[PDB]
DNA sequence: TGCACAGGATGTATATATCTGACACGTGCCTGGAGAC
DNA sequence: TCTCCAGGCACGTGTCAGATATATACATCCTGTGCA
């Protein structure tokens, strides 16, 4: 057994370019892109948690984090779009 | 016992190989009716013998 | 309205007189190659056969090699089928068709060699009546 | 009783729950929230949604259908923020940009 | 069990002087049989059961392996055609590495298509051959066919051709047939062009060439008759023949053929 | 001594036939994510 | 922490793109010969 990415992949850029083949060589490129932005933004997030004395990791963390680690145009893109989502997330009533 | 499990192996290998080389070389009505449907409807019968007529 | 079927038949004057030739082949009860040139003549033909729900098969350059063994062993078997759908140089490079005579040329006029190969191949030993080779 | 992920509660296509398996056996922190994963999720689907836009219009710019690390490495340095982001690492064969210095050209 | 015995003994005769042959008669007869006959009295005669190598068409590929199976089962069959993994478990088995005569190994007779051999030129260059029999040898009608380059470059030193007609005439066909024949004496062509015109070619080819015909056996076949039947356009069959000019081949061939076309 | 004309040869031009060739889709399974406390 | 079932893996089978090949006729280019 091991681990990949790679449907979840497929399918994003099948919303984007229905006609559109990839290779397995851009494959593990973009795992290991998505892995890489996965452990910065988690070794940030636990830096930031233990640097505020708190040990709970929340949303106001990675959030912070996203602030820290990316530019800040793509920073507000992506803040946007987990604030989006995850309000979606929260109307479980 | 490594000489015997390697022959073996040969043995299985020289067999799916033959049997590979000899499927690719060797192998390498009346029409239904239509179907009748009739639900909810009467229907009348003429037998020999009877006649019905089923009604609701 | 639809496009009729005789109305496709009777546009083409040579099947036309195909259709006619073929009342009295099936009214004897024959065995029938036919030959053609192109991919879409074939695309064409089955469509007709359909009219006269004619067991018939094809054989092409796109047909699959295991597929060209079933068919000529349900040929060499089978005598109920009728109509036998063949490209120039496939059907006419050493294929056994020994127990059929009437092959109908369609446009076998591209060189004369390939039209020596096609009824070479069934004008061969083991036919039991007379070869009629007709050429529309 | 039966219900979905909580990836298409969030409207998501990237996996939630694994998310929250990679971070709670990642040891970062002893606990960890609810709504975490599910904004870590949307970042990172966010992210591979504009790269893969962009290794998209990479591949139309050479008509193919396929994505080849040319394709990848040239919608990475032409545009400035992913630059900015992914200055020190290196793209399996990805090569260089056609570049040349002013003077050096046949000026005369 | 036919005359084809003496034609075969005139084959092995001329096998004997050391040259090779050509077939220039007609398909129907039994070629099949009698080249499998030769290799079964070859065989009979200095004891080679060894490699033997079938170029052939491959919608008749399956006919040979029957014929060959059913007539004569005493040797081993291989083919070469399919997929890659296939491929090489047919590199694996066909290994011959033992030259000269062999007894107990499956590469007895090896069948194959004509573009299989085309594209691996890289696998056939090596593995020397000892006889290449390649039916229907109208295909390497041509002169400039990189599959007739790579039908030179062997080492079989055998090239017997078997054809139904070779008679194509473009007048670089028989050169290169014959250059195919023997590698060795012809390969110019303009001394073959300039060295009562046909009188003198018919003796050319005379001590070669086998002279036989159909008809000369007991015909229960048919005796063929060409009925031809000529017919007229109709009129969605004749406008099309002023529109095709009135913009102004195979074309207005397959208008003739069917107006849906 | 040059130029023009004619003849021959070569190249082109666009469906076939084959015919591989590397791509995308229809079934098992098992385990780990989801619900409950 | 207990339960329990379907997600996504893993492994099979089919379908439009490239490559040699026939092919005949037409057109263009080059070379040779004859003439002024």
């Amino acid at each position: 057994r091991k681990e990949t990415y790679s449907s979840y992949i497929y399918k994003v850029l099948k919303q984007t370019h229905p006609d559109t083949g990839i290779s397995q060589k851009s494959m593990s490129i973009l795992n290991s892109f998505v892995n890489d932005i996965f452990e910065r933004i988690a070794t940030e997030a636990s830096k930031l948690a233990a640097y505020n004395k708190k040990s709970t990791i929340s949303a106001r963390e990675i959030q912070t984090a996203v602030r820290l680690i990316l530019p800040g145009e793509l920073a507000k893109h992506a803040v946007s779009e987990g604030t989006r989502a995850v309000t979606k997330y929260s109307s479980s009533t | 016992k490594n000489l015997s499990e390697k022959r073996l192996e040969e043995e299985k290998q020289d067999t799916i190989n033959k049997l590979l080389k000899k499927r690719a070389g060797k192998s390498r009505f009346v029409k239904p009716r239509r179907p009748y449907n009739s639900e909810g409807m009467t229907r009348i019968l003429r037998r020999y013998e009877e006649d019905l007529f089923c009604t609701f | 309205s639809m496009p009729s079927m005789d109305r496709f038949i009777t546009e083409s004057a040579k099947l036309r007189k195909l259709d006619e030739l073929l009342v009295k082949l099936k009214s004897e009860g024959h065995r029938v190659l036919i030959y053609f040139q192109m991919t879409k003549m074939m695309d064409l033909m089955e469509e007709y056969l359909t009219y006269r729900q004619y067991n018939h098969i094809r054989l092409d350059g796109s047909s699959k090699l295991e597929d060209r063994r079933d068919l000529v062993h349900d040929w060499q078997t089978n005598p109920e089928i009728f109509v036998f759908l063949l490209s120039t140089r496939a059907g006419g490079l050493g294929i056994n068709l020994t127990a059929a005579d009437t092959v109908i040329f369609y446009d076998s006029d591209w060189n004369p060699t390939i039209d020596s190969q096609a009824m070479d191949r069934a004008h061969r030993l083991g036919q039991t009546r007379q070869v009629t080779v007709y050429r529309l | 009783k039966a219900s979905q992920s909580r990836s298409a509660k969030a409207g998501l296509t990237f996996p939630v729950g694994r998310v929250h398996r990679l971070l709670r056996r990642g040891n970062y922190a002893q606990r960890i929230g609810s709504g975490a994963p599910v904004y870590l999720t949307a970042v990172l689907e966010y992210l591979a949604a504009e790269i893969l836009e962009l290794a998209g219009n990479a591949a139309r710019d050479n008509k193919k259908t396929r994505i080849i690390p040319r394709h990848l490495q040239l919608a990475i340095r032409n545009d400035d923020e992913l630059n900015k982001l992914l200055g020190n690492v290196t793209i399996a064969q990805g090569g260089v940009l056609p570049n040349i210095h002013q003077n050096l050209l046949p000026k005369k | 069990k036919e005359y084809q015995l003496k034609g075969l003994n005139w084959l092995a005769n001329l096998y004997d002087q050391g040259i090779n042959g050509i077939l220039a008669d007609e398909m129907g007869l039994g070629k099949t049989v009698q080249s499998i006959s030769v290799l079964a009295h070859l065989a009979e005669n200095h004891n080679i059961w060894g490699p033997f190598l079938v170029v052939t068409p491959a919608s008749t590929l399956h006919n040979w392996v029957n014929e060959i199976s059913k007539f004569l089962p005493q040797f081993k069959i291989l083919p070469y055609w399919g997929n890659a993994n296939d491929r090489k478990v047919l590199r694996k088995f066909w290994d011959r590495k033992n030259l000269r005569y062999n007894k107990n190994a499956p590469f007895h007779v090896m069948v194959t298509s004509y573009q299989m051999v085309v594209t691996d030129a890289n696998y056939l260059q090596k593995m020397k051959w000892q006889y290449m029999i390649l039916d229907e040898a109208q295909a390497i009608k041509s002169s400039q066919s990189s599959r007739w380059k790579n039908l030179l470059s062997f080492h079989c030193r055998n090239r017997l051709l078997l054809t139904g007609t070779p008679i194509q005439n473009s007048m670089q066909e028989l050169w290169a047939l014959l250059h195919f024949i023997m590698p060795s004496l012809f390969d110019s062509h303009d001394e073959f062009n300039e060295w009562q015109q046909l009188r003198r070619l018919h003796m050319i080819l005379k001590p070669f060439m086998l002279r036989r015909v159909k008809k000369n056996v007991q015909s229960e076949l048919g005796d063929k008759i060409e009925i031809d039947v000529l017919c007229d356009l109709t009129q969605r069959q004749a406008k099309l023949y002023q529109v095709l000019k009135s913009q102004i081949v195979m074309q207005f061939r397959k208008v003739c053929n069917h107006p849906d076309l």
